């Protein structure tokens, strides 16, 4: 019966949208992804479910396997003595009936080499079970956000019930 | 007009507490192991935060406020880098000079990012 | 009821199937990974989807959340001035009624280290959810197939229905 | 209906449980993760799915898509002439009415730098489907348990059932 | 006898189109977002390509091709280097000779890969 | 007390063999590609592993006993590092003396991991 999922995806070159309206978390880490498209496409879709600042709203309370995949893709040109060292980390986090945004997940990356290296290349994908009530709100936020690639293929964010 | 303990207001438990399942009380936080900051509705407080080998605690865990913990001195955290502190640097590189010190928040700030000698 | 749903694995030491007849991609980038073995297994399964030269081809018009994992493994022994710097890259693709394949999905890494490095060990993991028309075929696709360590365990690809 | 699904997290501070009653594998490769929490938080759960020595027990029989993510998060401070090279493997066993553990899946990194490096952030991530019979047994086991980080938004492990 | 604009033939819109959904017109691709190469019956057009800042498109997209990339001078990129251009080499190593210049799809070409001095 | 081939015990197949689906023989492993070492009710043997280009290959997988390898001379493997040979040194730090040599199961044996000299 009906079908309670999305998966939503960069916008390839529009890249990031925000603009002066934009839209935002709060005591969350890194800085939220909010350019994700937000209608139909060959290639995304939302049903029964929908965007509003980057963020996934709840319409049917459940349990969801949530995930994001994010590509961290850099060029680098370091220099004389060391600064180079990046973390890069997806967080996924949701606002429920609470002011402040909670985390639900994780996960990390940390460039190796340094110096001697032209470029790095960081899918970062994680996924995992939650429960949410109607209306709570799902959204990711990464660090370094002017690493990331958001070619459609590439980087993405979706959910789906499970059960 | 006659009580006991806690009960929520307009459908709210206060900092510190956490609401009961469908039967409506409201349940205190325990002490050192979870918390919740604001009025709320959550089933469950919200759980403390360990700081790790590579830092301090500042302040301890309450009913009410998470616990705060900071980089050890000679490591740093910024913004971008939220997961691990990072070594201050000893020196300034060559034709460069200080004018910033290692704080928990930040490296070193040396300057020749523009200026004269 | 009906489950809709497969998990298909490397062979092993078959490793790589392909012989003369094999099978192919197109505009396709990378190398379409034919050799994932076709029948029941104690780790592997087709129900309501089968295979047909490294493809998976469905049934059944949906919603399918799909996956894959591909493990680059390698031991290497470089040499005086540098040449060595990999691209693993896993693609998961789609082959609709129109001529070309098309990109559903990418995941790279990049080797780091260079000269002063033994081997390496990269296990590249993603999935998504993707609208599929019945005869809808998937397949991966992955840069250096030479390093890829099919054990059953360790590279698969798979996809269920969702909602 | 009835919904089968467990999403279960690190303890965090208590990170490592074991104490002397314990719980093991056997010709399982790594140290099994011995810790998950086995009861409700706003965060884990457990639906006609229950937990005993850190595995996760089936009640009904069917397909199960399984994931686990495990952060290998270290700082590392070197020395002299080498030794410093990790792999970090995750790996997903079953118990089954055979008294031998049976791997499902392994993903695997290896540490890159060498000397140079200060530290290393490493998530990982794998899932995939597979069939299980009532009563069959499900664990994670992990190379270098020491160097993983317990959070929970960090380190989780989960199945729900398929199709 | 008589018509109007795109109707699709047997069931396939042109190059430049896409179908509808159920009700059945050829619509046309938008000329810098996304096209489609062939005949077909695709409820959207492909997306088009936007060059990354290391490489030089060298034609435009059209309702009917993507847009085409290729790496910047200095740069190449091989099949099995798709994600990223790679650095030319400047020179050949200690005691090997050219034959082989940097191109958008190839390092130099070094020779002692065999062959006498 | 009449029979022909193998048929399972308490509901068990012997090792070498697995159980038939619902119909209940016991059917025997195919050697060289897959075993069962104890008494089951596998619905599939397990399959043998293949030795990789690393290792080199103490004794054959039989329909009774998995393929048994080792990492090749000069390499060898530890609990931790169970997923690549790794290189064996080929002496120890300067100031430290052998004790103890490469095995497959580990690397060489220095001394001043405490003595005096």
């Amino acid at each position: 019966p009906q079908r309670v999922a999305a998966h939503i995806t960069g916008t390839r070159g529009r890249s990031n949208t925000l603009s002066s309206p934009n839209s935002k978390n709060e005591k969350a880490l890194g800085r939220k992804i909010n350019s994700w498209e937000s209608s139909r496409s060959g290639h995304s879709f939302l049903s029964n479910l929908h965007l509003r600042n980057g963020e996934l709203v709840i319409h049917e309370k459940g349990f969801y396997y949530i995930y994001s995949q994010t590509y961290f893709r850099f060029q680098e040109e370091i220099k004389e003595n060391t600064k180079n060292d990046k973390q890069m980390v997806q967080y996924i986090y949701k606002y429920t009936s609470y002011p402040d945004p909670i985390l639900l997940m994780k996960s990390a990356r940390n460039s190796c080499w340094s110096k001697d290296a032209e470029y790095g290349l960081y899918s970062i994908y994680q996924g995992g079970i939650f429960e949410l009530k109607e209306n709570d709100r799902i959204f990711v936020s990464v660090t370094n956000e002017h690493l990331i690639d958001m070619d459609h293929e590439a980087s993405f964010f979706g959910a789906f019930l499970v059960g | 007009p006659q009580q006991k303990r806690s009960s929520p207001s307009e459908g709210l438990c206060p900092p510190g507490h956490h609401i009961s399942e469908d039967g409506r009380d409201c349940i205190s936080c325990k002490y050192g192991q979870d918390y919740s900051t604001h009025w709320n509705d959550l089933l469950f407080c919200l759980r403390c935060t360990r700081c790790d080998s590579g830092e301090v605690e500042l302040s301890p865990c309450t009913t009410t406020r998470n616990t705060v913990c900071q980089c050890e001195e000679g490591t740093f955290r910024e913004e971008d880098s939220p997961e691990m502190c990072r070594k201050c640097r000893t020196g300034c590189p060559r034709g460069m000079v200080k004018v910033g010190d290692c704080t928990p928040w930040s490296d070193i700030e040396c300057v020749h990012k523009e200026s004269g000698d």
